[PDB]
């Protein structure tokens, strides 16, 4: 009754029989931009059901040696469905998100994934190892698209900060013996009412194994982790031709 | 006018963000209530499910037999203003005589406080911050001496001409704010408002400032947000001839009227550059002290 | 007084008690803040809240 | 005289032993009631947990 | 107070709120001005005003 | 005024009359204290008190 759940939005429905409740980031639901917070004067387009629905974008294989991965929002969706088209044709964009990370195993497997949302997730480099080289991460690493990107040094989240404190951000854990999914709802987070879906990633989604996957020889060894997400209250403005970047 | 039912019963446009929590007054630490032994089935405070994402709701009262304690310990020193409204070093400017850097008797300092670790680590605990500030300027020679020298400090906002010499026409300062003060006078001090085009400054910006291809040579602009670039602070010795003494100006910032949003993990690796979170890959150190075994102190 | 309301905290949820001698309120002191707190926003942002006595998952 | 709260709300000294059961008159063996067939889910008298 | 009214803006259309410590009011601060505006004086000084919806010449 | 009550003597048996210009009351002057005294606490802490006229031991 807290372990069972159904998420329906648009023409898509998700079910789970081993949930661990739902986290509503920073305690607030996504909402549209008010007339006093807004600044741009054109009437926005709010496509509703054609863009606020669940999109299943990627599947990673969890292995005994996996380090963890991250995806950037709204980057992961800029090239998918009607949402992507709207993000490309418009300068301004804003929306919340319902993130549903899936991973099931068996009552004989074990392991725990930390699933968290970190706003303004700026990536850093190892500065040439010695720290004397002022290198910078390449476009494919800051905005990895739907494939996401694997963490090089998970302990410092590839940004000089402790993953041990990542739980200060909206999160859930997928502890195989307990649940098979994580559900996090995130409201729009920015210091501006609207922004570019292309130039700015509002937050990053991190999926990192803290307690390594394990099982005995003979149990299914392929344990996928799938990422499904839905925009909520999407709004777009500043219409012109489509632009991919 | 509307007519089809789905439009009428629509929630499209709701601008009031429903909040699941609300603030309560808490001037002192919580008190402790008398508790006694509980030998029940069904009631189980100690058992939790961290997977949910919430912190434990178990309290002292339900884990052990407690007495009553009237706690009047204040929570006032942990407010944002208490924590941040303490002036710290955020910039340093050198005006040497015969030197490599500024041998012309003037200097331009880019207003960025991320060059000093103490202050930087504190503000980086939050993602967005909005605040006013009090800046204090302490000037003296490299030995800490005070000499009879007159200086001019000028705030040059983005778009205003930056002085290119001790005699630049820009020092006429007809619109920019300037401060004229002697090294012998007490430290100059002024109040600065919240000047960003955004509702808040942000210590982290995961994105690019412009559109286009983000090729190798432009990757230096990843994470650069103009909403954080408030301008230049220029200083010069006031004269047409070179000054007789070498000077140093230390810049202290004291935030006030602070608001902050979205807390984040605190920096655990040394800082290398102002513009980014780069860390030395060959020296990734644990966050704290270590020991030889998990079963020994 | 009769000054400009240009302080960074103008229109904040908490009220301050400050001192000032200039027409711009951002010149004012930091003052005393209001002592409200909302831990749940970060420590307990769950949709369906569970009790202390209950078993969190059922 | 007492004053600290834990002493006031204390149960130290309770001499009345709380009993979970009580005796009932039973001069004869219990009677048998008419019963009929029950074909229910949820109701399960036969199952126990020794 | 009871000072001389020798400020340059004495008898102006807008009222100021200033500070002073001397008997001559021109010694006073600049203060806060009243925020009135009259763009039409420069942007629309036509004798017979035309609407937005209308064709300016007919 | 409307300051923090962080003086070392906050909640003392004697009342003070002090001056201050800051939001923290420990910054205040020493002021004037209340002139109460209790010599008996040290000079006559006996359980059963005896008179002046009486013979102390009987
Ligand atoms: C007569 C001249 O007196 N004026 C002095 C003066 C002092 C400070 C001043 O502006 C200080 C603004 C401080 C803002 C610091 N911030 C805002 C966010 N930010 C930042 C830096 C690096 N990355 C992201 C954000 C910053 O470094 C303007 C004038």
């Amino acid at each position: 009754s807290d372990r069972v759940a159904q998420l329906t939005i648009g023409n898509s429905t998700i079910t789970t029989q081993e949930a661990a409740n739902i986290i509503v980031g920073y305690g607030e639901w996504p909402s549209y931009c008010s007339d006093s917070d807004a600044t741009a004067v054109d009437k926005p387009t709010r496509p509703d059901v054609s863009v606020n629905r669940f999109y299943t974008l990627d599947t990673k294989l969890w292995e005994k040696s996996s380090k963890g991965w991250y995806w950037k929002f709204p980057d992961v969706l800029t090239e998918t469905g009607v949402f992507g088209q709207n993000a490309q044709f418009h300068y301004l964009y804003r929306s919340g998100f319902c993130i549903h990370v899936q991973c099931n195993a068996s009552k004989f497997h074990q392991g725990a994934l930390l699933v968290a949302v970190l706003p303004e997730y700026v990536i850093g480099t190892v500065a040439g190892g010695t720290g004397t080289e002022d290198t910078h991460p390449p476009y494919k690493q800051t905005q990895p698209g739907a494939d996401g990107f694997e963490l090089q040094h998970p302990y410092v989240l590839d940004a000089g900060i402790p993953i041990s404190q990542l739980t200060v951000c909206p999160h859930q854990w997928i502890n195989l013996r307990t649940n098979n999914c994580a559900t996090i709802i995130v409201p729009y987070i920015n210091a501006l009412p609207f922004d570019s879906a292309l130039n700015h990633c509002n937050f990053g989604l991190l999926v990192v194994p803290i307690s390594p996957l394990d099982y005995d020889q003979g149990a299914t060894p392929v344990i996928p982790i799938t990422i499904t997400l839905a925009p909520m209250c999407s709004e777009f403005a500043g219409l012109r031709q489509a632009v991919t970047q | 006018g509307d007519r089809v039912a789905d439009v009428i019963e629509s929630s499209i446009g709701d601008s009031v963000s429903r909040a699941l929590t609300h603030a309560l007054p808490a001037p002192t630490g919580q008190n402790t209530q008398v508790s006694s032994h509980r030998l029940d089935t069904g009631k189980v405070p100690a058992l939790q499910a961290a997977e949910i994402g919430a912190s434990s709701n178990a309290s002292d009262e339900s884990m052990i037999e407690t007495r009553c304690v009237l706690n009047s310990h204040s929570t006032a020193e942990t407010t944002l203003d208490s924590f941040f409204s303490r002036a710290g070093l955020v910039g340093e400017i050198d005006l040497p005589l015969k030197g490599t850097t500024n041998p012309n008797g003037y200097a331009n300092w880019d207003i960025d406080i991320t060059g000093y670790a103490q202050m930087r680590r504190k503000v980086e605990l939050f993602t967005y911050m909005r605040f006013d500030a009090e800046f204090t300027f302490v000037a003296c020679t490299p030995t800490g001496e005070v000499v009879p020298q007159l200086l001019q400090y000028m705030f040059v906002p983005p778009g205003a001409p930056k002085p290119d010499s001790r005699e630049s026409l820009a020092w006429q300062t007809a619109t920019n704010p300037s401060v004229f003060v002697k090294l012998s006078d007490p430290p100059a001090q002024v109040s600065v408002p919240f000047m960003s085009p955004a509702s808040a400054y942000q210590w982290f910006y995961d994105g690019y400032p412009t559109f286009g291809e983000h090729k190798q040579e432009k990757d230096l602009e990843y994470g650069a947000c103009p909403n954080n670039m408030m301008g230049t602070f220029s200083v010069r010795t006031v004269g047409t001839s070179k000054s007789k003494y070498p000077l140093v100006v230390r810049i202290y910032m004291r935030m006030k009227h602070v608001r902050a949003w979205i807390p984040r993990p605190m920096r655990n690796q040394n800082y290398l550059f102002k513009a980014n979170p780069n860390y030395a890959g060959n020296s990734i150190k644990p966050t704290g002290a270590s020991r030889t075994a998990i079963t020994t102190l | 007084s009769h000054e400009n309301s240009n302080s960074a905290t103008e229109g904040s949820t908490i009220n301050y008690t400050t001192i000032n001698y200039y027409k711009d309120s951002y010149a004012a002191t930091a003052g005393k803040q209001s002592l409200k707190q909302d831990p749940d926003k970060f420590a307990n942002p769950v949709k369906d809240i569970f009790t202390e006595m209950a078993a969190p998952l059922k």
